[PDB]
């Protein structure tokens, strides 16, 4: 798994690769691993499939409570605690989950959260989780701006991902780009990697290792 | 020891490899030297359990000074990779196995090519444009497998170690203490003192 | 610990060694392994002695509040609070028990209940670890209906065996007699049972 | 793996399924279990494949120059005495379970091998993890004074049982008929019950299907003249 | 000690179709090296137009189905003899396992019938309650040998068009009743021959608007 | 730990009409950590081909083992080993490391050059045979390329129809297996020539 | 969790064209000891059904209690106890498999396998197993312990599959399982000779034998063999 | 977490605390505050386990900011670390102990007088003049042993912790991204932004 | 396993079972444990097939190159052999055998070989699983001097006992008579001496 999370001028650009496994076999090519928890909060999963996608399912639950209760979207802050919250009654028991929370309110701008089985829980710019999330670093760490267009900031999220998706076994299959504004979340497509690969190549001029 | 990493550029080969000694909780040393210069144009960077590194190099160096005393001849990069691979596959299913993990980086002066392996304790040796060992790779990687053009320059090779380096400074738990840069290409090997 | 029940024309005799081990030290080489639960029944007692003192300590006590409520419980009743006990505490308990009665209507009847918890009912029956040294023996000689003086000597030969050849059997040979006459104890030294 | 051995009226026949499996997957649908020791004297194996074929061609090996050196035909209790001397040796981590069986000069002999180096004389014998199947129709049809014909119908019988019934063994059934007098008869493939059924559809691709990215030709052949 | 899992092996097989759907599974229940049965129904009607499988440790499966049985039961009960939507049982089946998460159900859960729109869908479970929807999916045993095969003749995977030479794909066309049927036999057959615990026969259930239909094949029984 | 599944790979050969072809990914790596897109498990000595599964480091030993062992045979023999008689020396030399074992899936494949016969076999690690008459199959996708050879595979299918047939059974094979794949190559031979077809698969 | 003390072995069991047969031997081991002698294993419950048991004895005194009381239990307010509401096979082993899941789910097995025999209503034949882990099948032959291994084989010869039920008489049947409780008698370590047989048959009802033996044994041969391999004094 | 430092001068007391965050191989975050204040003359620095730390912080915050609502009254550092001690002492014989250790750096407006409290995640307290948990004491408290004195102004004091942090970004293997400084005086609570 | 050696007036008779067993199953039911290592000279084999064939072979092997150099050996010197093989290598083999022999200025021998590798000269010996099930009844039945008729009954219904207990031992009961009047190879089946 490879998932990412950056702020920057234009909101928040979340990107995830696709790929489950168990073991050395490929279970799935084509799972979702960025839940839709509002039309202003998203959630991004690695770690235990079912974990993952049970308790965050639950989380939109538990928002859509609170706005029901307090006549008032949920804060990003409010919403991660929530969660971490959660994890930590069963700490010990062997969930494993590894999450951002991104989202934008008034009173908080945008916002990143991860949140961690271990009961873990940061506010931050950038996070990479996941088995490939130190390749998706080395490409995110060395071209971030604050000053970055969406169209650019949305390329380097899936570029980021796709250098993983290439190095890392338990990562690959596709890359499902967000795009958080003031506005809400916007969704930027399904890239099979097998057709990203070779296009980023030839029009980057990277990847010259590779023979094409 | 830590971080070693190795790029093949146009018309060199480079090596970077940190200088810290950590011995348990204490840095012991933050100026060692985690190379050997097997010959004039052919140095082998190393990384593994103390005492075996420093122990299998010297043992590797002094084996290929031989061999070039006795044919008055310097043996190809490749020769000599292929030589240290069977002694790392020998050592393998010994009683007490050499715990090392080496960048070979030389200069052909017959085909005039940089050429770089690496080389792991089991003896799996392969041939790449860029390589690290432990955990460098898992940053570096991603990095070269961007950044990096076949027909660079050495001086844009050393940018692109600089890159390598401050991400590495950025993400890795352990202090490294900085790295010692080497370069070998037609004229030998030389190091970069500032970086 | 050698221990065996056998019914016979009058009634039932139970036969039990003395010996208890803390593993090769005799920590009592007197000790009593036939024990009442009533008045005409009893029970030979192998394995743990805390398990089968505690178990028999209770059964002792359901069958003393079962007498005075409902009057004398039968043999097969006592066998059952044994296996009770036995079974639903399998996990915790170290018990091989034999259990042996005399009812006037029943006559003598006999009752094993080894570490699982199960029951059989048998003509006559033999226990711990003594015991494996004697099944040829004691097949081959045991007979139905015998009279008081040859089941004496079936057990009495018996235990003997069973006693010269188990390092955890020996001391006395402890006996009760169960008929309708009532109830009564025999002992037999190692001078009288070693030359036979 | 279902081997067995019949003896009969004027020789011994031994069989074998053909089936090999690495955990549940079958690594080999058609396998030879039957090996010749010497003319005369096969043996089925079970177990580990190659210690098997190993162990029986280092001894089959051992019997023929053995063979010369004496100026006799080989007997049974030779390969039988190098086999299990052999395997008691190395205290059953060479993972051969034997059927020997075989004519000479003294006459039939029907024996089994166990990995450990213990041997066992039989009329009937059956070894591998479908043997409880097999000797369950060898216990309940076998009787004294078999005819070359019945002994044949039994063993392969025994094999069947073991390959529907047990999943370590299956395909086909594979025989050697050793009479005193005769040649021995080597039936590869004696019963065929297992034959895979026509396929629905037919999976040949259009050419130019797959993405090519370089082509070259290899040069197998030596350096030329000229 | 005493070990509360076992492996009844057996494979099973779900592809959605235009407008249908088939789920298939062999029928053999084995332990060991040993066969309970040659047949032994492993995919069962649930009612609603949904049929399910739950392939493993059989004990867990048939409590499972037999569960979701009965949460379909009490479904038309509570909320007035509404239909069951294949989205909700999926939801549904996730709450069933995940609540045993910590002893959990040892089956790989495949359900399969049509969408609210009447296209063919099919729903894929873990042994903990992750789920998500697919055109295609095999599992139990012999999923490792199936699965290939249909990303390779269900979605056309690595298949280009002749001429064009890696550039234009293989255009993913829909496949009919006839059509799928024969990549299940055809799949069923293959995983018999290279998996001992597959075989005996194969049982297919096909749901269509009109309702479940089965078609039973044999398979070899060594 | 386990030796046979560190570095990954995998090999699939087949049998055609005068022909055999045989097949292998190309990605070495370290567990998770994917190293070198260019390490090739095919080689071939004379007309005789041999691919290698496993450990990289047994991969690379045989091959040297194996290139020491046919020199020698030629300059013995005056003559090209034969895949029948390769496939005895393949076994003999596995099986002289039984309690020691070379952590490898070897699989020849090539034409006898005197009768023409098409000829495939593959081995476990210890030296047994499997000589099959319609594909073998070796490496950490193993069950995969099983299901897709055994349905894919028809006989008698003429070159360029059965480079097609193993192409399909490797790339699908490998695209469910994580430590299989970032490339692919395939040897088509026929008794007189050898063509080598690199194929363009997904790099992840 | 605990282990299996006193323990039976192989209950086997087939159909055939009116009804079902079923047998188990009469022993009680003890490990290797084969302590009790006089155990049977096969329970009848009502005249259209029967339990066979094996695995650890006290837990099939335990199920025979609660068989005993379910049938205590059904006739309570039942007045058609002996006719239409009576304890069919179905019913008396769904509720076993039940307990044996519940058991096993609560980590405290009850340590047996189980076949249930018998005849429903409508004249159908019931037969299907059931075992500690709450694992339940059918089939036409069905066997516990070593009979899955030696049992089956032989029986499966008789009824292959479903279409061979009705060709298969009560005789033939019948003769097939003593066969197979000789061949067990040859080759189980923990068997005896002795064992009871039961036939439930739709028209002549429950027939339950016991003191059955294993008879015409093949023995004669073992005087002929001699040594191990060389020895031939 | 990683390096937490506390020491006790004149007139105030200062704590140091590791902006590092690493899980496994990464560093998450450079910029983590590891403190939080119980009240307005009270600051807990905290390191342990991930999860339990803040999980723990956060709920001793929320008891005494209950406790000053409820009797309008700032507790005494003694009071509060007493509290706190309390809490921990409960922990450790729980089904699930936190697994937590912490320094409690208050200033006392009744004596007038700074207070420095070490508790490690057993419920083991001890006032001190300086003070630190983990592999930081090994280094620092020699230093501290030769150039602390009682007297110390603020400015002495933030001198000798740069000696402090100097040390251990020699001689200790891991990188812990600097250190947050905050004073605690009569004043109140503030950061030390540039350090 | 089930075998006995008893010497009597004549000489000695070994007896032994037939059974063979993997775990519970019965591997080979018709085994021969009897086994020769020189003219009147055999010996009972108890516990791994292999070890004790292995011995037996290596046994025979020496008292055949003996009989070559120095004549017919004693029963005692066999022994010796089998308990030189036996200690030596007692922490890689798991074999109890019974060695019986008969010379004609000695008679009848009987020597046991346990585990450890120790030798006990004794009138008659027992061994295997199947032994511990008849000490009481050998015992107490076995006497000295008795006749060939009267041994074959005592080692038949020692044995018989022995096979009804025991699950390792079955099959029929082999039994080999070594005399001045040569050598004797005596069996029986299940319905002969089940009945006894
Ligand atoms: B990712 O690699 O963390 C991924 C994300 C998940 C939401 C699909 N996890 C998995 O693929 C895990 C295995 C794993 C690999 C690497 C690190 C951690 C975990 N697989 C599963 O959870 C899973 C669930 N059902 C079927 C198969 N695999
Ligand atoms: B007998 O040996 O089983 C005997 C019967 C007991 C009721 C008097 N048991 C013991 O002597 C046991 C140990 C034991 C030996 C052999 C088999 C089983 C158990 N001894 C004790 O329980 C004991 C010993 N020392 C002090 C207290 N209790
Ligand atoms: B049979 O099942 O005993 C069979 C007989 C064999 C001699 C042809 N054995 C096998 O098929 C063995 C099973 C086995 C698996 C694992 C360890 C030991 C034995 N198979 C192999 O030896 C085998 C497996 N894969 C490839 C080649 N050989
Ligand atoms: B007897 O039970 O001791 C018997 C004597 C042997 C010489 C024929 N031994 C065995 O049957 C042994 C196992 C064993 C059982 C009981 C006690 C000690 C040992 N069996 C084997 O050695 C054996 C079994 N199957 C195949 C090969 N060898
Ligand atoms: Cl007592
Ligand atoms: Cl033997
Ligand atoms: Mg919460
Ligand atoms: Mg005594
Ligand atoms: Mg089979
Ligand atoms: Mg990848
Ligand atoms: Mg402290």
């Amino acid at each position: 798994t490879t998932t990412l999370a950056f702020r920057f001028q234009g909101g928040i650009i979340v990107a995830v690769d696709s790929r489950a496994t168990a073991g050395n076999w490929v279970a799935s090519q084509t799972v979702k691993k960025v839940i839709e928890i509002n039309p202003f909060l998203l959630g991004t999963i690695a770690g235990g499939a079912a974990d993952c996608q049970f308790w965050e399912t639950w989380l939109g639950s538990q928002c859509r409570l609170h706005e029901l209760r307090e006549k008032e979207r949920i804060s990003v802050a409010a919403a991660s605690k929530i969660l971490s919250n959660l994890v930590y009654q069963y700490k010990g028991a062997g969930l494993s989950m590894g999450t951002m929370i991104c989202g934008y309110t008034r009173k908080e701008g945008p916002t990143i959260y991860y949140v961690d089985s271990d009961g873990t829980r940061l506010k931050g710019d950038i996070f990479c989780v996941g088995s490939g999330q130190t390749f998706a670093y080395g490409v995110l760490d060395s071209n971030y701006k604050w000053d970055l267009s969406v169209e650019d900031a949305l390329y380097l999220g899936k570029r980021s991902i796709l250098a993983a998706a290439h190095r890392d076994a338990y990562s690959g299959g596709s890359v499902n780009l967000y795009h958080v504004t003031e506005d809400g979340w916007i969704y930027h497509g399904n890239h099979d990697v097998g057709e990203l690969f070779w296009k980023v190549k030839e029009e980057e001029g990277s990847f010259n290792n590779v023979i094409g | 020891m830590d971080i070693i990493l190795g790029i093949r550029v146009q018309d060199s080969v480079i090596l970077a490899s940190s200088k810290a000694v950590t011995r348990g909780i204490s840095v012991l040393k933050d100026s060692d030297d985690k190379t050997r210069q097997l010959s004039p144009h052919t140095l082998m960077s190393f990384a593994g359990e103390a005492g075996d590194t420093v122990q299998f190099a010297e043992y590797i160096q002094a084996n290929i000074q031989l061999y070039s005393i006795r044919e008055d001849y310097e043996l190809s990069p490749q020769a000599v990779s292929s030589f240290v691979r069977q002694e790392l596959a020998k050592s393998i299913r010994s009683r007490r196995p050499y715990q090392v993990n080496v960048l070979i980086g030389g200069y052909d002066k017959k085909k005039n090519k940089p050429e770089l392996y690496q080389i792991d304790y089991l003896g799996t040796k392969v041939e790449l444009p860029y390589g690290a060992h432990g955990y460098s790779g898992f940053y570096t990687f991603s990095l070269l497998d961007h950044h990096y053009r076949p027909d660079m320059t050495t001086e844009e090779g050393l940018d692109l170690l600089k890159l390598c380096v401050q991400e590495l400074e950025k993400r890795m738990p352990m202090d490294f203490k900085g790295v010692i840069v080497k370069i070998v290409d037609k004229d030998g090997i030389r190091q970069v003192d500032d970086f | 610990t050698s221990i065996m029940a056998v019914t016979f024309k009058d009634g039932v005799i139970l036969g039990a060694d003395s010996r208890t081990t803390t593993g090769a030290y005799i920590a009592n080489r007197v000790t009593d392994k036939l024990t009442r639960v009533h008045d005409k029944i009893w029970c030979c007692r192998s394995g743990s002695a805390a398990d089968t003192q505690a178990i028999a300590d209770i059964v002792q006590y359901h069958l003393e509040l079962y007498t005075s409520q409902y009057g004398t419980p039968s043999t097969e009743t006592a066998a059952s609070v044994f296996k009770e006990l036995c079974y639903e505490n399998k996990d915790n308990l170290t018990a091989g028990i034999i259990v042996a009665g005399y009812d006037d209507k029943n006559k003598g009847e006999v009752y094993t209940i080894p570490l699982g918890g199960s029951v059989h009912k048998l003509p006559y029956a033999i226990a711990g670890s003594g015991s494996t040294f004697i099944y040829g023996y004691c097949d081959k000689n045991f007979r139905e209906n015998m009279s008081k003086e040859e089941t004496v000597d079936f057990i009495k030969h018996s235990l003997s065996q069973a006693i010269k050849w188990d390092g955890s059997s020996g001391g006395v040979i402890r006996m009760v007699v169960l008929t309708a006459a009532g109830v009564e104890r025999l002992i037999f030294y190692p001078d009288e049972y070693e030359q036979l | 793996t279902t081997i067995v051995g019949v003896k009969f009226n004027n020789g011994v026949v031994i069989a074998a399924d053909t089936r090999s499996t690495q955990g549940p997957i079958v690594a080999d649908k058609n396998c030879a279990k039957l090996h010749r020791i010497s003319p005369k004297i096969w043996c089925a194996g079970a177990g580990t494949a190659a210690d098997t074929e190993a162990v029986t061609q280092l001894i089959g090996s051992n019997i023929e120059l053995h063979s010369l050196y004496t100026s006799r035909e080989p007997r049974v209790v030779s390969a039988l005495q190098m086999l299990k001397q052999h395997l008691f040796k190395y205290q059953g981590h060479i993972g051969a379970y034997l059927i020997v069986a075989g004519v000479d000069p003294t006459g039939s002999h029907l024996f089994s091998i166990h990995a450990h180096g213990s041997t066992d004389v039989g009329y009937y014998l059956s070894l591998g993890s479908g043997s409880l199947a097999a000797m369950a129709v060898l216990e309940s049809h076998w009787k004294q004074d078999l005819t070359k014909e019945e002994a044949i119908k039994l063993a392969s019988d025994a094999i069947q049982a073991g390959i529907w019934n047990d999943l370590g063994s299956g395909s086909n059934v594979d025989v050697c008929v050793m009479e005193i007098g005769k040649d021995a008869e080597y039936l590869r493939n004696y019963l065929t019950p297992n034959v895979r059924e026509e396929k629905q559809k037919s999976y040949k691709f259009p050419r130019g299907t797959t993405a090519v990215l370089k082509e070259s030709i290899v040069n197998i052949c030596d350096i030329q003249e000229e | 000690q005493f070990n509360p899992y076992g492996d009844n092996g057996g494979t099973i097989l779900g592809i959605a179709g235009e407008d249908f759907a088939v789920l298939a599974g062999d029928t053999r229940n084995i332990t060991d090296y040993s066969i309970n049965s040659r047949y032994e129904p492993k995919v069962f009607d649930c009612g609603d137009n949904i049929v399910m499988s739950a392939n493993g440790f059989a004990a867990d499966g048939d409590a499972l189905v037999k569960r979701f049985k009965n949460s379909v039961k009490w479904y038309h009960f509570d909320h007035n003899d509404k239909k069951l939507s294949i989205n909700s049982a999926a939801r549904n089946i996730q709450h069933l396992l995940y609540g045993k998460r910590f002893f959990p159900y040892y089956v790989h859960t495949i359900i399969a019938g049509l969408d609210e729109d009447g296209k063919g869908a099919v729903y894929s479970f873990d042994p903990v309650g992750s789920y998500e929807r697919e055109q295609c999916r095999a599992g139990g045993a012999a999923a490792s040998l199936i699965m290939p095969f249909l990303d390779n003749q269900v979605n056309f995977k690595n298949q280009y068009e002749p001429g064009t030479n890696g550039k234009v794909k293989k255009p993913l066309k829909y496949l009919s009743v006839e059509e799928v049927i024969k990549l299940v036999r055809d799949s069923f057959t293959s995983a018999t021959e290279r998996h001992i615990q597959v075989g005996d026969g194969l049982e297919i259930l096909i749901v269509t608007k009109d309702g479940v239909r089965k078609e039973f094949y044999e398979l070899k029984r060594d | 730990s386990d030796p046979s599944s560190i570095n990954g790979g995998i090999v699939v050969a087949m049998t055609g009409k005068d022909c055999v072809a045989i097949a292998c990914d190309l990605r070495l790596g370290s567990q998770s950590l994917g190293v070198s897109n260019k390490f090739e498990k095919i080689f071939h000595y004379g007309h005789v081909f041999l691919g290698i599964t496993g450990l990289a480091t047994d991969v690379t030993t045989l091959n040297e083992m194996f290139r020491y062992k046919t020199n020698l045979y030629k300059l013995k023999e005056e003559r090209a080993i034969e895949p029948e008689t390769f496939t005895q020396l393949v076994s003999s030399s596995l099986y002289e490391r039984r309690f020691g074992p070379y952590f490898v899936g070897p699989v020849v494949a090539g034409i006898n050059s005197k009768s023409g016969k098409p000829f495939i076999a593959g081995f476990d690690l210890i030296g047994c045979i499997d000589e099959a008459k319609d594909f073998i199959v070796s490496g950490t996708a193993s069950d995969q390329l099983f299901g897709m050879c055994e349905s894919l595979y028809e006989p008698n299918l003429e070159p360029e129809d059965l480079f097609e047939t193993i192409s399909q059974a490797l790339l699908n094979a490998a695209d469910r297996d994580a430590l299989s794949g970032w490339g692919a190559v395939v040897y088509i031979i026929k008794k007189d020539e050898v063509v080598k077809r690199y194929l363009k698969m997904r790099q992840d | 969790t605990q282990q299996p003390i006193v323990t039976g072995t192989s209950v086997i069991s087939m159909k055939y064209d009116n009804g079902v047969i079923i047998a188990a031997d009469n022993l009680g081991s003890y490990g290797s000891l084969l302590r009790f002698n006089g155990v049977e294993r096969l329970i009848p419950v009502g005249d259209n059904t029967v339990v066979g048991i094996s695995g650890d004895i006290s837990d099939m005194q335990h199920i025979e209690r609660l068989l005993k009381d379910l049938v205590t239990e059904n006739a309570y307010d039942n007045p058609l106890a002996d006719a239409e509401e009576a304890l069919e096979p179905s019913y008396i082993f769904e509720y076993l498999a039940t307990v044996m899941y519940q058991r096993r789910s609560k980590m405290n097995p009850l340590w047996n396998a189980i076949i249930v025999a018998g005849v429903q209503s409508n004249g159908d034949q019931f037969l299907r197993y059931v075992n500690l882990l709450g694992v339940t099948y059918s089939s036409p032959t069905l066997a516990t312990g070593f009979g899955a291994h030696m049992a089956n084989p032989l029986l499966r010869k008789v009824v292959d599959r479903e279409s061979d039920i009705p060709k298969t008489t009560v005789q033939v049947a019948e003769e097939a399982i003593v066969n197979a409780m000789r061949v067990l008698y040859y080759r189980d370590a923990r068997s005896s000779r002795n064992f009871s047989l039961a036939i439930i048959d739709k028209n002549t009802g429950l027939t339950f034998k016991k003191n059955l033996q294993v008879e015409n044994m093949k023995w004669d041969f073992a005087k002929d063999i001699k040594g191990y391999g060389t020895q031939k004094i």
